[PDB]
């Protein structure tokens, strides 16, 4: 016959982060119930004050740019193009989502949670055996 | 008085070339921003080191005070802190010309 | 909510099916739990139970420094030649005076070697705030810890300095202002071998020095209302319980993030238990606290809760209620102020103006299952943990203090194969902080020791 | 609380918005909606055409205030509410009632225009 | 845009309602009014949606806990009263009240709204551990405790400011000449 | 066999809940703590509510406030325990009676309001 049989790169990849849906992550949080490794007042709080806190989102950013540092052993530098682009979009996001250090453009946007629940989603219960197996 | 504090952090080591690495925190209440050079020697006491082995750079002050984000290293040896340092550092510790 | 639990496993598949070791590894060549069981061995019946009165009134603390010997130094982590591996006790008065006693011999009662008590010279001449260096205390001692490297001890409660003393001259050997009007120091901790001194600091604050450069190392903020009680342990951590909001939180020091665990459970909800089946009580304030390993710790509330908590969960994996027991019922005659007898029940209201015991002092030997409780009750009950670590239970009692037990020490003595263990407490008539105890008879303020073999 | 006036049944009927969703809508708030008993008499009497925007002004989730006057006069029913009260909303669309409450101060005024409602004298519109 | 003129700018009832909010919380501009009721607006559209979605939804479930788990941490809700219906009864006085200028005037560190202002204004507030100098901070519960003076603010802290210590010198030339 | 005169009590919950806000009232300055000084509030006018310890020997001294409170529609409750009173005054000593006052610039008003109509629904 014929095909392909290559390296599916775009497969091998990831798209967890793509797919997270933070209101019911948050709920996962609430019942998995592990506590939470939170930080302390001036940890949080960014320019005295002139912007807000941060996010939540924010604080992960934050920790993972410093875990890049942490083995990676390198910073980065003052780039101009990317970071003022980046910089500007998350600081006007800064201004016009979160109040006090959370967020509510999460409730402005239109990305559905049907799109990732789904009635089972992936591999979905589609015949009444795999009803009987899958309520067994 | 001031608590000279200079976390290290990011603690880990290379002895290929026989060079020990780690961050810089600048906690240092009441004190403003404490130079490299009696960093340089402070340094090579508590590493019981080399003047010139000592070496960090790069540093940044976090708000709020007695913090700053910086990138350091040591030799542990002098011809390894002699020959694989760049030239701009050997003047920025005023080791060449 | 059957459909949100089902929704949430749905999620939880789903992102399952949706989603450089070894080098991490060869990185880390390139480069803890409880381990004791001898909760068992302990022969508490036959117990040697001694007692000294001090000539001061409300003692509260106590600091034997035990020398540990290092392998990297097998001779003496500790530094003189004429100390020679010996036992001390510190001890801090209301009466504002630290009292240094040896306790090295098990057969003797314990002697006193030196003291300094500061009287009221010590107040500043200036209410600045700001400049504060009076060497010697002016108010209200409250909390003492030594150098476990054998070089200083430091005192701080109520006059909002942090005072360190050498521990052959006894001089101030140096004095630390909180710089506030409300930093009252409450409770004070070492890291295990090291010089690094954690205050926990009535105006919502953890201070954090090294004592053997008298350098401020670093704050600590978070808390509802005060933050209580504080231990350490071998990892550069904390763990600290505020009072009158029901939170423990640990901090990691280096990483400055915590962790929050709640209380949250009922007394209506132990009336649910016991109908699908007594007396039950409020979860009023966090305490005590001690932390057993790296994984674990123990919290005592005033309403006698005892609770082990593991990282792992954020709820207390297993309570415990009144341990201590129910307090001295009010009198008729008193409650009332009239002659007759059944008015007098009618006033006393059955069951409801019943109280609980406090849990006013809890510690633990690390890595050990086992812990030394103590209230009023004139009982230290001491409990031992079941080695899957899900529950303990009361091994037994030693009834040779009375009174207010206030601080709770441990000194281990013998070799590997054979320990034999001395419990020092400090008792007092009052709590440490306040009065708020009223009228029990029979004790001395003073030092209870019990001693047990093997 | 909102005080329904038969103005506003016979228009929001033509211009289909719903009476509590779309009122719902336009405070963004959670609203009461109270037809007086005279309203009802002025729905009833205007008679064989109006029978649909009466059967849909009898919904469980409308309230009924009563009143005490002999007589059958909506507008003066709910001018003299409004002004005792001063904790009422006047959903209404005439002219001239229009033009008596905005003479009173205080008095939320709604009318139906267009699409959906709108609001006048809330500073709490958005 | 971040702040929105609303629709009957000019009106009886919007303007002596916005000479009130002024006065009492001591803000300086229709604009600071505006922030928050747009931000507000927002909010309660998105909670209004909400409720038009029907019961036992799902996303109805998830969202609703959301945010109104968010709007308790940010502490203009309070704990026991968990529904969406109360999150349609807020209004723009409840986030005026959190903001920080009230909230020092609250718990008592000066004496009106404007001297609080000038303190935030003048770097002796410091929340938590920064020196904030912001006067819309929003401060949370958390830190709505750990509100006080800066440990080098010359009210909670360390030596007294410049015209004090001009003067004490200035008296001690007098002494001196 | 009838109400004593205690009546009154609250239960844990509502026992821990008032506590809990005596104590940041404390901090804030709206209590006045002991018997007479809830006394002299409640002749001035200027309490929120009482609290009233009914652990106390006798009980009667302080048996003498529910007289003032119901001539002026002010709730009062009795809780349990004196010792856990001066616990959440934090000061050093058995109160008997405290009561909160009236204020406004008040960073627990909402917080006051909610637990003063819990007390009213006890009545
Ligand atoms: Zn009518």
């Amino acid at each position: 016959t014929h095909f392909e049989d290559r390296f599916d790169a775009r497969e091998h990849k990831d798209r967890s982060n793509k797919s997270r849906m933070q209101a019911m992550e948050e709920y996962i949080r609430e019942s998995s119930d592990q506590p939470d490794w939170s930080a302390s007042i001036g940890a949080d709080i960014v320019n005295h004050g002139r912007g807000g806190i941060k996010s939540l989102r924010d604080t992960e950013k934050e920790r993972r740019v410093t875990s890049f540092e942490e083995d990676n052993f390198t910073r980065l530098n003052i780039t101009n193009k990317a970071e003022k682009r980046k910089q500007k979009q998350r600081e006007r996001n800064a201004r016009m989502n979160v109040i006090g250090g959370e967020d509510f453009g999460i409730f402005s946007s239109k990305r559905k949670l049907e799109d990732s629940t789904s009635r089972r989603g992936a591999k979905k219960t589609r015949s009444a055996w795999d009803r009987a197996q899958r309520r067994l | 008085s001031d608590a000279v504090t200079i976390r290290t952090r990011k603690v880990i080591s290379n002895p290929l070339l026989a060079r020990k690495q780690f961050v810089v925190d600048v906690l240092h209440p009441n004190r403003a921003n404490v130079s490299k050079d009696e960093l340089r020697e402070k340094l090579a006491e508590v590493y019981k080191a080399e003047k010139d082995a000592v070496s960090v750079f790069g540093f940044r002050t976090q708000f709020g005070g007695g913090k700053s984000v910086g990138f350091g290293l040591v030799y542990n040896s002098v011809a390894e802190a002699k020959k694989f340092e760049p030239t701009y550092r050997l003047v920025r510790y005023g080791l060449a010309e | 909510a059957d459909k949100r639990r089902r929704l949430a496993k749905q999620y939880l598949e789903n992102l399952k099916s949706e989603a450089g070791d070894l080098d991490k590894d060869i990185i880390a060549s390139r480069l803890g739990r409880v381990f004791r069981y001898f909760g068992d061995k302990l022969l508490i019946s036959e117990a040697k139970q001694s007692f000294t009165r001090v000539g001061e009134n409300n003692l509260t603390c106590i600091s034997c420094f035990q020398p540990v010997l290092n392998k990297y130094t097998f001779e003496e982590s500790s530094n003189g030649d004429k100390n020679k591996g010996r036992l001390f006790a510190y001890t801090v008065s209301k009466d504002l005076q630290l009292t240094k006693y040896d306790i090295t011999d098990f057969s003797k009662r314990p002697k006193k070697l030196k003291y300094a008590k500061g009287g009221a010279k010590y107040i500043p001449t200036s209410k600045h705030e700001y400049e504060n260096t009076t060497e010697g205390h002016y108010d209200e001692i409250l909390t003492v810890a030594a150098s476990p490297d054998g070089k200083y001890v430091v005192t701080g409660g109520r006059d909002r300095k942090l005072i360190v003393w050498s521990t052959e001259s006894l001089s101030p050997v140096k004095v630390i202002p909180t710089k506030d009007r409300r930093g009252e120091v409450l409770s004070l901790a070492f890291r295990k071998n090291s010089d690094q001194l954690y205050a926990s600091c009535a105006d919502f604050k953890i201070r954090t020095y090294s004592i053997n450069q008298f350098s401020q190392l670093e704050i600590l903020y978070g808390h509802h209302d005060i933050v209580e009680d504080i231990s350490a342990l071998a990892m550069e951590r904390c763990v600290t319980v505020g009072a009158r909001d029901r939170t423990a939180m640990l901090w990691k020091i280096p990483d400055e993030t915590r962790l929050t665990f709640r209380g949250g459970d009922e007394p209506q909800k132990l009336l649910r238990r016991w109908m699908k089946e007594p007396l039950f009580f409020c979860e009023g304030s966090i305490d005590v606290v001690s932390m057993v390993d790296d994984f674990h710790f123990i919290t005592g509330s005033d309403n006698g809760n005892i609770c082990l908590w593991s990282l792992a969960k954020k709820k207390p994996i297993f309570t415990e209620r009144i341990a201590h027991g129910i307090l001295p019922e009010p009198s008729f005659n008193d409650i009332s102020g009239e002659t007759d007898e059944e008015l007098r029940k009618r006033q006393l209201q059955g069951k409801k103006l019943l109280q609980p015991f406090w849990i006013t002092s809890l510690y633990a030997i690390p890595y050990s299952n086992v812990f030394i409780s103590g209230s009023w009750s004139g009982s230290l009950k001491v409990w031992k943990i079941s080695d899957n670590l899900r529950s303990f239970e009361l091994l037994g009692e030693l009834s040779g203090a009375k009174g207010v037990v206030t601080k709770i020490q441990v000194v281990e003595s013998g070799k590997h194969g054979k320990e034999k263990f001395r419990i020092l407490a400090s008792i007092a008539k009052e709590h440490r902080l306040g009065r708020w105890i009223a009228n029990v008879s029979g004790a001395r303020n003073g030092i209870y020791s019990a001693v047990i073999d093997q | 609380q909102v005080l329904i006036d038969t103005n506003f049944i016979n228009f929001s009927i033509q211009k289909k918005v719903d009476i509590v969703r779309g009122m719902m809508d336009c405070l963004l708030a959670k609203c009461n909606p109270l037809i007086t008993d005279c309203v009802m008499a002025e729905l009833e009497k205007l008679g064989p055409k109006y029978r649909i925007a009466l059967k849909l002004a009898r919904d469980p989730r409308i309230k009924r205030l009563s009143c005490s006057h002999k007589g059958t006069y909506a507008d003066d029913c709910l001018v003299h509410r409004v002004l005792q009260h001063k904790c009422y909303i006047v959903a209404t669309n005439d002219a001239g009632l229009k033009q008596r409450i905005r003479k009173i101060p205080g008095i939320p005024l709604m009318s139906v225009g267009g699409h959906a409602y709108v609001i006048e004298k809330l500073p709490d519109v958005f | 845009k971040t702040y929105s003129t609303p629709k009957r700018p000019y009106e009886s009832s919007r303007l002596d309602a916005e000479l009130k909010l002024a006065g009492e919380f001591g803000l300086k501009n229709k604009k600071e009014i505006y922030r928050i009721s747009f931000q507000l607006s927002k909010i309660r559209r998105a909670a209004r949606d909400l409720l038009t979605r029907d019961e036992k939804d799902p996303k109805r479930l998830f969202e609703g806990n959301a945010l109104i788990r968010r709007l308790v941490r940010v502490g203009v809700l309070s704990e026991d009263k968990k529904k969406l219906d109360y999150v349609l009864a807020l209004k723009v006085e409840d986030f005026l009240e959190r903001r920080l200028q009230t909230q020092v005037y609250k718990l008592g560190l000066a004496k009106s709204v404007h001297h609080a202002r000038v303190l935030i204004t003048q770097r002796h507030i410091a929340v938590g551990k920064q020196i904030v100098n912001i006067p819309s901070f929003m401060v949370r519960l958390d830190s709505e405790k750990h509100i006080d003076f800066a440990p080098t603010s010359p009210f909670g802290g360390a030596r007294p400011g410049r015209v004090a210590r001009r003067n004490a010198a200035r008296k001690a030339e007098a002494s001196g000449e | 066999a009838p109400n004593p005169k205690a009546f009154p009590l609250a239960d844990a919950a509502l026992t821990q809940q008032i506590l809990d806000v005596v104590q940041q009232a404390a901090n804030l300055r709206q209590l006045k703590k002991g018997a007479n000084e809830a006394t002299k509030t409640l002749n001035r006018g200027i309490s929120e509510f009482i609290i009233m310890a009914a652990d106390c020997e006798p009980i009667e001294i302080l048996l003498h406030l529910p007289l003032l409170c119901e001539d002026k529609n002010v709730p009062y409750v009795f809780v349990p325990s004196r010792v856990a009173l001066g616990r959440a005054c934090g000061v050093s000593r058995p109160v008997i009676a405290a009561s909160i006052t009236t204020n406004d610039a008040s960073a627990i008003k909402t917080q006051i309001y909610a637990v003063k109509d819990k007390i009213e629904t006890l009545l």
